């Protein structure tokens, strides 16, 4: 009998796509951006060089593409948006009432993120005349865009380009002038790979590259153009065309960039830079992450971003209508980027995957550069490929700094600082660029500490209140093996005699992994280590680093019952760990004393186990791990970990484990929550509930003795609860699922606590996005009745901006229940003046009673 | 009915059916944000390196029939 | 006997008779209608603009798809109109 | 089969009549009959062989040739038989064809435009489209030098007519091609030396691609008026006129972008209007009026500082035309930035209403509907009481039609802009013109009483000393003998009755409503109606309480009005009484109530969309205002007595009381109807329970538990009907309370619904489908995807068969969901089939 209400304290920080244009309509040039469920409008101050942000609305949906156009003799730029709606949606933004008008919406199949039903991909007429939108197979739709009398955006019927059995990797429109639009294509038929048994048609088949043009004299879409590509491309690009360009694309490949143009345009292949010395894996290949370009009434130049984080810049060479050669030169080396954007004034806005995001003011543009720039002119064999050394940045200067929480990995809200309310400190960040972060409120101020890789886990010692992290990554390398490489590398190298000058001087050279990427190869290998954080000065009181091979998963601190009240950590790990397919070797389980007031590990043993230790649990002098499919207790021996009961009879995997009493609840990979029993007198666990729904829990927090609350792979949360007085030795028992909740973004750490002293007690969760959220339970049923009309109403009169049903997205995977969407309630106080009335007086109040109660229950937390 | 790519009739092979289902989870990976977040932090690669592995994977997500 | 066009619908709205004014065109239900209809460009073209999408007459309102379609997404499956396939262009 | 000819068939397909079925007796000319054939399935047939027609004529096209193929189409295409929708289908066989044949139509271009070129000027719009849509086919399918070396000779001909055709012809083709493939063509016509009418023809091609493509030629803007701005000063006076008008018409499609492409044009068109007279000035001042709101406002205000003086000269020509054309460009002037309005009422306004405004503009109506939206316009920008002043006194004029005229303009004026800008002298002519125009006018048309009414509810607190004399008159005009004049007076106290509200003259409003409640015994229905519509705003003001007459004496009097037939009696009267029943119910007694009740069930059945809604809403409020236990209970026995026609009355009636007062007052009884052993009256409870849920929606939420055993003894009833009827009753439930947290029930339910998936009944299997999809919506695709697991793969293939139906609806319905659902399907020695992804562990 719990009702919960939903708000966002911290929204998402993680940007998924960004585009630059005029939305304000003015000189001023603005960025909108894409995290997540939010679109947010930012204006960078060309004075201060710094970001702000001028706009925030949360659409309720999950936006998939995102671009900008304009029209002829136009002078805003408008925003066209796909989403998990079967709508595509047109937005102008109102610099008047800061607000996104939505323009035009128009419903052309099913809500979700599906297969067949466009949506993903968004590709746009360089004029502004056309917009197709397409799914990943099979259907496109181009939709003409006018203006009328009134200079009033105007959509057409869609156009339909179906191609059956037929992907799209992705889709461009290409610059044909005022000729008809035509729309460039990645594409790929699985037809013939799926009738043959044998393989001979899926090893065969090969990516082809399509032209679809839209005829607008006889108003229809025609497959014109399609050939193959000897190399699988990931990417397009648009070049400019018609006057101030040779019409044509750039199709970025593995280890290539190509320029193809259909007509007598013979393709002009050039291969992909590497790194000099590159400490990367030699068989695995590279790519471009993202592109940028930028358009003078002289000249024009891309920028393209490997996955190593190098920026190149990128020319055509013109000779009339046809094109010469590419032209490629190394500019600097940004954080790894989901989106980059050359503004005017000289700012290159840079939105990171992952961690904080950046501006740069761009000094100069590397022509004059003495360093070497490279052609498809210059000739070689055997395949061998142009090499250059990556430098500290110089052709950009870091003008702003923006924060960003994603992607946040743990979280545990405590006040360790004696300031009587507690903080939020949060394991987040990726790879060299991870961090540890401290955040208060009185929005949240944050403190960050840097960390060596991805933190997967920490808990705090009760004495000392020091953190125990541990951090691993995937396919990298440890600090001995990395130099132990950089050693084999300088001694294969000086064989062919300036080489042992030469590598001195690579030897000495260590670039920061922060800024040039972490040197990372191999399919399984695994860069782990632990350290011990004081949490108010961002020093490491000690580090242990593992073996090469070796990949933390659990921690857990704690005291045992069989030896005095001395400390003791425990450290799962898995060996050999390969990801796709599984396939493992085995764990281990280290077991530290912690001694010195919790600041230096003190090994002790380490005890082998058949499958990886994924959860570590303190229980009652004891400890809980779980091994693979198997619980159990241990106790600590003198010379290893001595098993004392197991129970074998879980679904697939345990993720996670807690406790209350002797109640023990395990989180399986799939199949949700298990309830065990453990009998003292006699020593055995015995499984005795478990769930009528699969989940696949990535955290949990317990409620209380018969409740506990979960966290889904998908973006949900649920609270399930066992029926009343269940009997601990009669099995068979279901528990009933009483709320379900679709986030929007996936949380991976709940926590059941009160932000505020002596205020409500609420339950915070941590999304994968970087996003801080609450949900707290109702006080009495009259307000309860009131937020449920407002969310109804809200639902009704303000619905979701990208065409989404709001009642159908938070019921993604199961129909919402029992949770309230502050989110949308608080959207009251930006509608407009006469719907405020209107829907107030259908609550029997006035607006500003209305708002005023919203903020109550944001201040109550 | 026939339309609509994904449905089954009496003779679905497993085959079929779980190539559809694989080629629909992939296709909603690309889709939703932060289960391919997910995926790229587990795995220590790029999101444009795991959306070209996705892509790459959907040609025969399962392997060959029978 | 009559079928759903069922083509990719666009920007022409349905429309409704007198008889049929409140109706919805897939399950005939007159309660809470929500979200508007759209037919296809060859079903509202020439003499049969504005007419009406269930009957064939002429078209006095707008037509809607009820609420518990809108909730099953029954208003995503395509171009609404009924056409009769034992029926030539002039009958 | 052969399909049915009308008489004008036979003589176009008379040769498939004959019976020499035999093949080899046709002398190759089967392709003849063979396209006769394909073209008389297409024309006459049902959607299926016109399809399979078409198909065949498409693929066989190019076997076949243009040459017969048109030479049988075009004959069919100016019948003057044809029907519009026979004209479609050869229109679009005709473009599928011509997509086809590319160049084997180049010989027969020639023949085919002169068959096709009078549809480009045919009255119907359709009719001009698809010939606009057939020329265009014919330009891509033969070549761009084919239709220019095919329409050339034509546009130096004598007669204007076929110069005209063929200049709109060759707009459609620069539509079809695009504008640059005619830009050199153009630019060579245009200054053809040889010719006068070739560059006449010319600058009209240009003209009308503009008309044409509307704002699509902004790109080529500069282009067109660079090949045409010479025309203007050529001393041919008709190449100028037409050179001018092909100005305005690329203006007008340009709006508003694209002044800086005109800079070329600006002092020629000024030079001209000084050296011009006659049809050219009026052509170079249309080019001019609609050139100058695409002007900055600077350069605007100096523009239109140099051609007023030349304008407001041709405010007094004698052609109407010329005037027509001085008045749009004022109007367009005035509605742009840069001309501020001091200027516009120190210099255009005084001879505006000097020579614009006179009686003899209130009898051409082209000419009064201009004027009065040209003035409404001026309004907007030089102020309301500015222009409302210098025509106000002419309310009192005795021409009808010019009075009805400023009627109008200030009725619109004073919608736009309220009233705040009127001061005492002016409100008080108003009111004197406004009492004058309604008192002598013969007809009863709609401008006086708008007018009266907006100009009253603009005025608001302000028309409290009118009042009496406003009511005076309109007492006076209800007692007339011209039931149209009545009516108009009972509208008017509608619309002003809330507006008298807030003067506060109530006694006054009470003996309104007292003359009308002795009207109320009207005959002529249409006035009854609006004298219902007047009492109902009278009773609306005033209290229930304070209302003269009382409702006690009120209601009654409405009681038997319900009955009569119109349809405009039907729904004042009915939202009268909804309104009594919503605020002043205690005055009268239950059996008032009951009677009405009667006579309301009726009107549930009305073809109206807002008679029925009326009735629905008046009907609640009874239901409210009594006791919901006397009505269910006479209901339910309706329900047993009546048979299926008005069975949905009264099960909508139940429902609405359900609503009303919450079913926890409906459903004991309605359950409890069911026990009697009759199965009939069984069939008519599960529907009224159907109708129910779907109705109340969410209300349902806290009655699944109450109704869920007489579910369970009816979907296992061994009666196919009741099984249907409560399949749908359990869907309608899963609709209304999705997302009100009633998974149990519903869940529950779901068990008791399943096993009617193996039935044959097409209506209970499409009924169970209906309530699995509801259920998949309310439960969630989750629980569905378990119940479907069981079942996928089987045995039986006739359970295959039901079970991937299911699915197929779940996986429609929630494919991205069942991303998270899909069980764990190991791999074996051939293929893999797990997930690893989401198998990772952070
Ligand atoms: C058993 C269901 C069946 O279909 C019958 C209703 C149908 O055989 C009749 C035919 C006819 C000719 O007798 C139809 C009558 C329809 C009525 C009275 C409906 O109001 C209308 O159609 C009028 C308006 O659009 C909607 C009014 C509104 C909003 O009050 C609505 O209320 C809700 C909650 O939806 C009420 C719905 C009414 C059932
Ligand atoms: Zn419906
Ligand atoms: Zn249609
Ligand atoms: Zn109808």
């Amino acid at each position: 009998h719990m009702f919960l209400y939903n708000l966002t304290l911290q929204r998402a920080t993680g940007i998924s796509f960004a585009i630059h244009g005029n939305f304000s309509g003015t000189k001023q040039q603005e960025i909108v951006v894409s995290r997540g469920k939010i679109l947010e409008l930012l204006r960078p101050d060309p004075n201060t060089g710094k970001v702000h942000t001028l706009l925030t609305v949360e659409v309720f949906g999950v936006i998939r593409s995102l671009m900008a156009f304009r029209l002829t003799g136009g002078t805003k730029d408008y925003i066209v948006v796909g989403s998990d709606s079967g709508r595509i949606v047109i937005l102008e933004y109102q610099p008047s009432k800061n607000m996104f008008e939505k323009i035009h919406q128009e419903t052309f199949g099913k809500s979700g993120c599906r297969r067949i039903v466009p949506g993903q991909f968004l590709a746009v007429d360089p004029k502004g005349r056309a917009v197709m939108i397409s799914a990943i197979e099979k259907q496109k739709l181009v939709y003409i865009l006018n203006r009328d009398a009134a200079a009033r955006l105007t959509i057409s019927s869609p156009l339909e380009a179906h191609k059956a059995n037929t992907l799209v990797y992705h889709v461009v429109g290409v610059d044909v002038g005022f000729e008809n639009p035509m729309f460039a294509c990645l594409e790929m038929d699985y037809e013939e790979a799926d009738n043959d048994p044998t393989g001979e048609a899926a090893a065969n088949t090969q990516q082809t590259l399509t032209f679809y043009e839209l005829d607008l004299g006889l108003n229809h879409v025609v497959r014109k153009y399609s050939e193959p590509l000897e190399e699988h491309g990931n990417f397009l690009i648009t070049v400019p065309g018609g006057s101030d360009g040779p019409s044509g694309v750039l199709i970025c490949s593995e280890n290539y960039i190509t320029y193809k143009n259909f007509g007598d345009q013979p393709d002009i292949r050039c291969p992909i830079p590497r790194r000099r010395n590159d400490l990367d894996d030699p068989e695995r290949g590279m790519i471009f992450v993202c592109s940028a370009t930028h358009k003078t009434k002289s000249m024009f130049f891309f920028l393209a971003q490997t996955e190593q984080g190098d920026i190149f810049k990128i020319t055509l060479e013109t000779d009339e209508d046809m094109v010469t050669e590419i032209r490629l030169k190394y500019f600097d080396t940004v954080p790894v980027a989901a989106a980059m954007c050359v503004l005017k004034t000289g700012f290159l806005f840079v939105a990171s995957e992952f961690g904080n995001h950046y501006l740069y003011q761009i000094a100069h543009l590397g022509d004059d550069d003495e360093e070497p720039e490279f052609s498809s002119a210059m000739p070689l064999e055997e395949g061998d490929t142009f090499f250059f050394q990556p430098r500290p940045l110089k052709n950009l200067v870091l003008v702003d700094e923006l924060d960003s929480l994603s992607p946040i990995l743990f979280c545990q809200i405590a006040d360790l600082a004696n300031e009587d309310t507690p903080q939020l400190y949060v394991a987040c960040g990726r790879g060299p660029r991870s961090s540890l972060r401290v955040l208060r409120h009185g929005v949240f101020n944050q403190v960050a500490f840097p960390l060596q890789y991805t933190p997967r886990k920490f808990v705090i010692h009760p004495e000392s209140n020091n953190l125990i992290i541990i951090e691993t990554d995937h396919n990298a390398y440890t600090e001995a093996t990395k130099a132990q490489r950089k050693q084999q590398m300088a001694e294969e190298m000086v064989e062919a005699e300036l080489a042992a000058e030469m590598a001195a001087a690579f030897l000495n050279e260590n670039l920061p992994e922060s800024i040039f990427g972490a040197p990372k190869a191999g399919n399984g290998q695994w860069a782990s280590v632990i350290r011990v954080m004081n949490p108010i000065q961002g020093n490491t009181l000690d580090l242990v680093q593992l073996e090469q091979n070796e990949a933390a998963f659990s921690v857990a601190v704690c005291r045992f019952s069989n030896t005095g009240e001395d400390w003791y950590v425990l450290v799962g790990v898995a060996k050999d760990l390969i990801l796709n397919p599984r396939s493992v070797a085995g764990g281990f389980v280290y077991t530290y004393k912690l001694v010195n007031n919790g600041e230096k590990l003190e090994f002790l043993h380490k005890t082998p186990v058949e499958e990886v230790p994924a959860a570590i649990a303190p229980f009652q002098g004891r400890v809980l791990i779980g091994v693979g499919k198997l619980l159990r207790v241990y106790d600590l021996g003198k010379k290893k970990l001595l098993r004392k009961c197991e129970n074998k009879h879980i679904a697939n995997y345990i993720s996670g484990i807690q406790t209350i009493g002797h109640r023990v609840i395990v989180s399986d990979v799939q199949e949700s929550f298990i309830w065990v029993r453990y009998k003292r007198n006699e020593n055995q666990l015995i499984i005795f509930a478990d769930d009528t729904y699969p989940r696949w829990v990535t955290t949990a927090s317990l409620l209380d003795y018969d409740t506990v609350a979960g966290a889904d792979k998908f973006g949900n949360i649920c609270v399930v609860r066992l029926p009343p007085n269940t009997n601990d030795e009669v099995d068979s028992q279901k528990a009933e699922v009483i709320m379900n909740y679709h986030v929007g973004e996936t949380v991976l750490s709940l926590q059941k606590t009160t932000l505020i002293p002596g205020g409500s007690e609420s339950l915070v969760y941590t999304t994968l996005s970087g996003g801080i959220g609450i949900l707290v339970p109702f006080t009495s049923h009259e307000d309860h009745d009131f937020f449920q009309h407002v969310e109804m109403h809200l639902r009704s009169e303000h619905p979701p901006l990208c065409g989404r049903d709001h009642l159908s997205f938070r019921s993604y995977y199961f129909p919402v229940k029992n949770v309230i969407d502050g989110d949308l309630c608080e959207q009251f106080n930006s509608m407009e003046p006469n719907k405020q009335k209107n829907v107030s007086e259908e609550l029997d109040r006035t607006p500003p009673e209305v708002s005023k109660k919203l903020e109550d229950i944001r201040t109550r937390y | 009915q026939s339309k609509y790519i994904g449905t089954g009739h009496a003779d679905t092979t497993k085959w079929e059916w779980l190539v559809n289902q694989h080629r629909d989870s992939y296709c909603s990976y690309m889709g939703h944000f932060d289960l391919l977040n997910y995926f790229a932090i587990a795995e220590n690669e790029s999101k444009a390196r795991v959306r070209f592995n996705l892509m790459e994977k959907m040609l025969q997500p399962c392997g060959p029939p029978a | 006997d009559l079928i759903f066009c069922r083509k990719q619908a666009g920007v022409a709205i349905g429309r409704l008779c007198e008889k049929c004014d409140g109706k919805c065109v897939i399950c005939d239900s007159y309660v809470r209608p929500c979200t508007l209809v759209r037919i296809c460009d060859e079903c509202n073209y020439g003499s049969y603009q504005g007419r009406c999408v269930i009957c064939g007459g002429p078209g006095v309102s707008d037509a809607y798809y009820c609420k518990e379609c809108t909730i099953q997404e029954k208003d995503r499956d395509g171009c609404p109109k009924i056409v009769n396939l034992g029926s030539s262009k002039t009958d | 089969n052969l399909p049915f000819l009308k008489p004008d068939d036979i003589q176009y397909f008379d040769k498939l009549l004959v019976d020499v079925d035999e093949s080899t007796l046709s002398p190759e000319e089967q392709k003849e009959r063979k396209i006769m054939k394909l073209l008389l399935k297409i024309k006459n047939g049902t959607p299926p062989m016109r399809k399979a027609a078409l198909r065949q004529i498409t693929d066989k096209a190019r076997e076949f040739g243009a040459g017969p193929l048109f030479n049988q189409i075009l004959p069919l295409l100016m019948s003057p038989t044809l029907e519009d929708q026979e004209r479609h289908l050869l229109v679009k066989v005709i473009d599928r064809i011509l997509y086809k044949l590319d160049d084997l139509v180049r010989p027969y271009v020639h023949k085919i435009l002169v068959v096709i070129e009078p549809l480009l000027i045919d009255e119907d719009y359709y009719a001009r489209v698809e010939g606009r849509e057939i020329i265009s086919n014919l330009a891509k399918a033969a070549g761009l030098a084919t239709m220019i070396s095919t329409m050339r000779p034509d546009i130096d001909n004598m007669d204007e007519y076929v110069r005209n055709t063929t200049a709109r012809a060759f707009a459609v083709v620069a539509s079809a091609l695009g504008i640059p493939s005619l830009l050199p063509f153009l630019k060579a016509v245009c200054k053809s030396k040889k010719s006068w009418q070739a560059r006449h023809t010319g600058i009209k091609i240009v003209q009308q691609i503009a008309i044409l493509m509307g704002c699509a030629i902004l790109p080529h803007l500069r282009s067109l008026v660079e090949i045409i701005e010479h025309g203007l000063v050529d001393e041919q006076q008709k190449v100028r006129t037409i050179s001018a008008l092909a100005i305005a018409a690329l203006a007008e499609a340009a709006t508003p972008y694209g002044i800086e492409s005109f800079d070329s044009v600006l002092k020629p068109l000024w030079k001209g209007i000084r050296q011009h007279r006659g049809k050219g000035l009026a052509a170079f001042l249309k080019a001019i009026g609609y050139l100058i709101p695409l002007m900055d406002a600077e350069y605007a205000n100096y523009y239109t500082r140099e051609v007023m003086l030349i304008l407001i000269r041709e405010f007094q020509s004698p052609d109407e035309e010329m005037k027509k054309i001085v008045l749009k460009v004022v109007k367009q002037c005035c509605g742009t930035d840069g001309v501020e309005a001091n200027y516009i009422k120190t210099e255009i306004l005084p001879p505006f209403f000097k020579h614009f405004w006179q009686h003899r503009m209130a009898l051409d109506r082209r000419n009064y509907r201009q004027l009065v939206d040209t003035t409404v316009e001026l309004a907007n920008k030089v102020g309301a009481a500015e222009i409302i002043s210098r025509i106000v006194d002419d309310l009192k004029d005795e021409a009808e039609q010019y009075r009805k005229m400023v009627m109008e303009t200030i009725e619109k004026i004073m919608g736009n802009l309220g009233a705040a800008d009127i001061d005492h002298k002016l409100e008080e002519q108003l009111i004197d013109g406004i009492l004058y125009a309604f008192q002598e006018q013969t007809t009863e048309d709609s401008v006086m009483l708008n007018g009266f009414g907006t100009v009253v509810n603009a005025l608001g607190k302000r028309v409290k000393p009118y009042l009496p004399q406003i009511c005076g008159t309109v007492l006076w005009r209800l007692n007339n003998k011209s039931a149209k004049v009545r009516q108009q007076a009972a509208d008017l106290i509608s619309r002003t009755a809330v507006v008298m509200k807030t003067c506060q003259e109530e006694k006054l409003m009470g003996h309104l409503g007292v003359v009308l409640y002795e009207y109320l015994g009207e005959e002529y229905p249409e006035v009854l109606g609006s004298i219902l519509g007047a009492l109902k705003a009278i009773v609306n003001v005033i209290g229930m309480h304070k209302m003269t007459p009382p409702i006690k004496d009120l209601l009654p009097r409405l009681t038997p009005i319900l009955k009569n037939r119109h349809e405009k009696v039907q729904e004042n009267c009915i939202d009268l009484v909804g309104r009594i029943a919503d605020r002043g119910a205690e005055y009268v007694s239950a059996r008032e109530w009951m009677r009405i009740c009667f006579e309301l069930l009726e009107l549930l059945k009305a073809h109206k969309k807002a008679i029925r809604r009326a009735t629905v809403n008046t009907f609640g409020y009874i239901a409210k205002a009594i006791g919901p236990h006397d009505v269910l209970a006479t209901l339910l026995n309706n329900l047993k007595v009546q048979e299926r026609q008005n069975r949905v009355c009264t099960t909508v009636a139940i429902a609405i009381v359900a609503e009303t007062c919450s079913p926890f007052t409906v459903l004991p009884a309605l359950m409890n109807e069911y026990r009697v052993p009759e199965l009939n009256v069984q069939n008519g409870v599960l529907k009224s329970l159907s109708f129910l849920f779907e109705y109340i929606g969410e209300m349902g939420k806290d009655y699944i538990y109450a109704v869920t055993p007489l579910l369970e003894d009816a979907l296992m009833d061994r009666d196919l009907v009741h099984r249907q009827t409560a399949s749908a009753v359990v869907q309608h439930m899963s609709l209304g309370v999705y997302g009100f947290g009633c998974e149990d029930s519903l869940n529950h339910l779901l068990n008791y619904v399943w096993p009617n998936v193996f039935e044959t009944s097409p209506h209970v299997i499409q009924a169970v489908m209906g309530a699995l999809e509801g259920l998949r919506v309310a439960i969630g695709p989750c629980r569905m995807l378990q119940y479907c697991l069981q079942g996928l793969f089987h045995p039986a293939r006739k359970v295959r068969d039901v079970y991937w139906k299911i699915y197929n609806s779940i996986y429609i319905g929630s494919q991205d969901a069942l991303i998270a659902h899909y069980p764990r399907i190991y791999n074996d020695d051939k293929n893999t089939y797990i997930r690893y992804e989401l198998d990772y562990i952070l």
